[PDB]
């Protein structure tokens, strides 16, 4: 990777802190669901093989989970 | 409207592809369902700082 | 004439610095230009999500 | 025995992998480097030797560009 400022690379290591921090306050069922579809891949109904669930739940699931993450990342000053 | 729950979901690339598209249909005449998309377009840009290994060490370790 | 207009693509794809970020997300609390320009540009990532960056790679070495 | 979301899930990687074939070399290079290397626009100007703004909006042409094609060839409305 190209070098950064000084500056750049301490606000990114931040960043990148109060992301995880974000996301492990999440509830298991709010980081189960994200980690699956935006680490991992997946899709809705492979989700919900394997969480046990039906897939329109995966989805308002994910919907929650996912505006929870945003309340954090706001409070936590990553987001307005 | 079910479309509603729809939004993280497309944002997070996670509707297949005929959902996905089903979803783009009601988002042309829907600016509910637009807003919220909107208020969570930049939240994919900020899970991308993690690796998945990151991530996955924060769930084993809860 | 606004410069805030060519932000939109880094920003959605996590391109952006922190402070970058920062100063982008207050303009688009107060423009609904910048802001429709963004819910446009945002099923973008999860499509190109579906592929990896080796795949890729291959594709711009040729 | 392929089901029918696996065939449009296939079909749709093809397209975009053939979206992304069909850019100009110098969009596909700004994409390359901020979605898939995960490189900050300072960064990425670094590495090109051009202005930081010339990147943002490079990036803006280049993903819109992209979108054309991904119209163009049904993956996207
Ligand atoms: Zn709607
Ligand atoms: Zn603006």
């Amino acid at each position: 990777d190209p070098e950064q400022s000084t500056p750049d690379e301490v606000n990114a290591a931040l960043d990148r802190l109060l992301i995880a921090d974000a996301l492990a306050q999440l509830s298991a069922e709010h980081r189960a669901v994200i980690q699956r579809s935006y680490y991992r891949g997946w899709s809705t109904a492979q989700i919900a093989t394997d969480l046990g669930i039906a897939e329109g739940t995966v989805k308002s699931r994910l919907h929650y989970a996912v505006r929870a993450l945003r309340l954090t990342l706001q409070e936590l000053g990553v987001t307005r | 409207h079910h479309y509603a729950m729809w939004d993280a979901a497309y944002v997070l690339g996670a509707l297949s592809a005929a959902d996905r598209r089903e979803f783009e249909a009601h988002l042309a005449g829907c600016p509910e369902c637009r807003g919220a998309v909107t208020e969570l377009c930049g939240v994919p840009a900020l899970l991308s700082q993690l690796d998945r290994d990151e991530v996955a060490a924060i769930s084993e370790s809860a």
